[PDB]
RNA sequence: GCUGCAGUUAAAAAGCUCGUAGUUGGAUCUUGUGGAGGGUUCCCCGCCCCUUGCCUCUCGGCGCCGGCCCGAAGCGUUUACUUUGAAAAAAUUAGAGUGUUCAAAGCAGGCCCGAGCCGCCUGGAUACCGCAGCUAGGAAUAAUGGAAUAGGACCGCGGUUCUAUUUUGUUGGUUUUCGGAACUGAGGCCAUGAUUAAGAGGGACGGCCGGGGGCAUUCGUAUUGCGCCGCUAGAGGUGAAAUUCUUGGACCGGCGCAAGACGGACCAGAGCGAAAGCAUUUGCCAAGAAUGUUUUCAUUAAUCAAGAACGAAAGUCGGAGGUUCGAAGACGAUCAGAUACCGUCGUAGUUCCGACCAUAAACGAUGCCGACUGGCGAUGCGGCGGCGUUAUUCCCAUGACCCGCCGGGCAGCUUCCGGGAAACCAAAGUCUUUGGGUUCCGGGGGGAGUAUGGUUGCAAAGCUGAAACUUAAAGGAAUUGACGGAAGGGCACCACC
């Protein structure tokens, strides 16, 4: 309520809504494309890179742990992304200066859990999954 | 100002019925209000009503009962084409069984139930139940 | 309510339903006409004319002893003025304001009130001039204000 | 309000003491009067709210003094209405 | 968030007003009876005046007995709206039929005879298609239309001019005639033509009202300084001090004068102004609200991009002035420290005149206009009435006080009006039973009123205004505890006297 309800006010409605839609956060990222330019991804679900070097990443309080991530440079941008490594002992199955395949966490822009500064994780080392390396139904191909 | 006369009218008789009254005073008397209340009287929601005459525009006085629950206006006046009808009456009525959307057609002012038997669409004015 | 003040108020005249003569009266339609024409010579304008009849003569109003208004009677002769007194009284006021404004440049209150009365002229002019009661080329300016009030 | 009161037929002045444009029919609250003062011996008729000086043709030359309301008479006499 | 959001306090109404575009806008111009279809009046022909408004007619049919009657031809001032037709590629979709082994599909297929029938039967529907355009019917609703400095009606006549090509068998010279068209006078015939005045607006008129504004003028006391007179030792100041002031004498008391500043008490949930704001006297200059009115005009209105006026204090520029207070600054204290709170001194500023600056908790933190819906007592202004007293010439007119009534204005009290998360609010009410008109504005918390470009300004800055990245809370109302160098009571020799 508190607004026009004319019969010839189609212009004053459809131009107002087209302006006040930009104050929404979601809409403003989709249509400016500043999302694409700023992201290390092109909007692609995955991406591929080459390892730079292992790191240890401290946890946010209350939790205290060391989380053993990696840091990676990409093939098609040359810029750098810091990527989590999953389950116990899977760090060892990643060896420095090889290729890897990365993927987002599942929150689509934001850092997940108690680990800060990480927005990406790792899925395949070299056409072989972290699962089959971990479980033992496959072996290192080298 | 008083841009729409009929829209200011119904709110009085709506307010008055709630408090518990049975006589009112509504001004300034449009012909449109008369034929509205005529249809609303036939079905039985209000009683006989007296039109006072003045040269200015007149004044009308109504005798009413608790049968009425609410009569509203719908403004601005949209068109209906007898397939748009079912969508309107669903939103505006408590039930299919009773309630009466009013409208005006070239065949005169009437309820929606009558207009469907004459195959006449037209401009919608208000409602009641 | 008010069109350049915030106020609201009732003081409007209210006429009776009746409208006979009523009975008690005199000066047939024709008598009233010659009674009027004399007054307009003296500079009495249509509003003043009806007052000076209503206060001291037997009329209730000159619309129930004639079939016409006070102004139409004068207009049929050709003795009506070339602009309505309503417009004239607006312009009549604003010249004195402009004089006072030249004599005193620190009366910002007067300067403010002039903007209202000025804009109220232009609105009124746009009624008459669309209705072919004024030339469609006439405008309001300082110069035209001076000459038209004299 | 007792919330059931009649509005068709009002009391002669207990529901016609109201403002004149809030009545069912609009009536004036003014009247005429047939006056014959004893310094201008003529049957003059004058409106109650004079608004202007009413002149006399006799020895006197004033009959009313206008105020904010009903005009008071100088020494005048004889009030009629008549009827309205 | 069109259907369908929110803006007092949770994110949020431009400081305020004017104003074009845009959007929106009062009331008013026709009803009854037989037949036919459906009740017991009421919804295709007609009738009261009208009835699909008219004519004029002429060419090609229908009639009846040369003469006469009625269908088709111009159309009812113009549109929106609504209703009916026409015209719309397929596939897809909806959907009819059909036993794909059932189904997704597909458009097929089904019948009787040993072959000896040389065959039979049947489908491959229908719907939908924003718009805009084309067609026909309706006349309510919403726009638009006419004769008020008259022309509508009839073969009414005159005056004036132009022109048409038909006929006297044909073809040529002439002249009227007829038809069409154009223009002029005086006269009949029209009921001879104006809807009301909005508990809409504008304007006039009357008597009043107000710390409203501008200009001029008048007055009071204090403060400070100066001069003079009198008495003598301290005076200022603070929690306690000290800086500072002082026998050429301060402070204090008395008398006169000068300068600048300022309008006390009276002065109020009082008034006026659009807001910012506005209190000594008197005069002048223009302005405005409310009320009164059987005056005037006749819809002239509401809200508002563009654009425009005013807009506290501080600040900037140029002049005048400079008592008082006083950022800055210099001192004295307090403090471990003390660039502060406190004391002394003191520049800019504070004041006036002329230009700039456009911002505030510019707060009722509450847009403007209109309608409806409780009670009660007051107050300011106008009008109306009165049983009552008083003031003056005994008077009347009138003022003061008393009582009641009617308007509009600042507010209050009261409650199961109703609403709200609650606090609260007769509006923040009449809202899932959602639509009176219209403008502005909001979308978790930060980043940030920052970055950047535009624009305005002498300067100071104002207006316009992002993102990367970061985070799961930020925030509102209310309740229970604890705490308080908060308030009121009471109590203890593990507290004090």
């Amino acid at each position: 309520m508190g607004k026009c309800r004319g019969l010839r006010t189609a212009r004053k409605l459809r131009s107002h809504r087209r302006d006040q839609k930009w104050h929404d956060k979601q809409y403003k990222k989709a249509h400016l494309g500043t999302a694409l330019k700023a992201n290390p991804f092109g909007g692609a679900s995955h991406a591929k890179g080459i390892v730079l070097e292992k790191v240890g990443v401290e946890a946010k309080q209350p939790n205290s742990a060391i989380r053993k991530c990696v840091r990676v440079q990409l093939i098609k941008n040359g810029k750098k992304i810091t990527a989590f490594v999953p389950n116990d002992g899977c760090l060892n199955f990643i060896e420095e200066n090889d290729e890897v395949l990365v993927a987002g966490f599942g929150r689509k822009g934001h850092a997940v859990g108690d680990i800060p500064g990480v927005r990406f994780k790792v899925v395949k080392v070299a056409n072989v999954s972290l699962l089959a390396l971990y479980k033992g139904k496959k072996e290192r191909p080298r | 100002v008083r841009m729409n006369v009929l829209a200011d009218a119904l709110k009085s008789i709506n307010n008055a019925e709630k408090r518990g009254k049975r006589q009112v005073l509504i001004r300034p008397c449009s012909k449109v209000i008369v034929r509205f209340l005529t249809v609303m009287m036939k079905h039985g929601y209000i009683g006989e009503f007296e039109i006072i005459d003045d040269h200015r525009a007149g004044k009308i006085v109504v005798n009413l009962t608790g049968r009425l629950n609410k009569c509203g206006v719908i403004s601005p006046r949209f068109d209906v084409q007898l397939k748009d009808l079912e969508k309107w009456q669903n939103n505006l009525l408590p039930s299919r069984q009773f309630g009466f959307i009013v409208l005006t057609t070239s065949a005169g002012i009437m309820d929606h139930e009558e207009a469907r038997r004459k195959h006449t669409g037209g401009k919608i004015l208000g409602f009641f139940f | 309510g008010r069109m350049h003040a915030p106020g609201k108020g009732l003081s409007q005249s209210a006429l009776p339903y009746r409208r006979s003569v009523p009975t008690w009266l005199k000066l047939t339609s024709d008598d009233v006409k010659e009674q009027i024409y004399k007054l307009a010579k003296k500079g009495l304008t249509p509003s003043q004319i009806g007052v000076i009849l209503r206060d001291s003569h037997g009329v209730a109003q000159v619309r129930f002893v004639t079939g016409n208004k006070i102004l139409r009677i004068l207009k049929s002769k050709g003795l009506a003025p070339d602009l309505p007194e309503d417009l004239y009284h607006l312009i009549k006021k604003a010249v004195a304001v402009r004089k006072h404004l030249e004599r005193n440049r620190k009366d910002k209150d007067a300067k403010f009130r002039l903007i209202l009365i000025e804009s109220r002229i232009h609105r009124l002019a746009r009624y008459y001039k669309t209705k072919r009661v004024l030339p469609p080329n006439w405008k309001y300016e300082s110069s035209t204000a001076s000459a038209l009030v004299a | 309000m007792p919330l059931a009161k009649d509005l068709l037929h009002p009391s002669p002045e207990e529901e016609k003491r109201k403002h004149k444009k809030k009545r069912l029919v609009q009536s004036p609250n003014s009247y005429f009067m047939d006056v014959k003062c004893p310094g201008c011996y003529k049957i003059t008729t004058v409106f109650s709210h004079a608004q202007t000086v009413v002149l006399c043709v006799g020895c006197s030359t004033v009959l009313c003094q206008p105020t904010g309301g009903k005009a008071r008479l100088t020494e005048g006499c004889s009030f009629r209405r008549k009827q309205h």
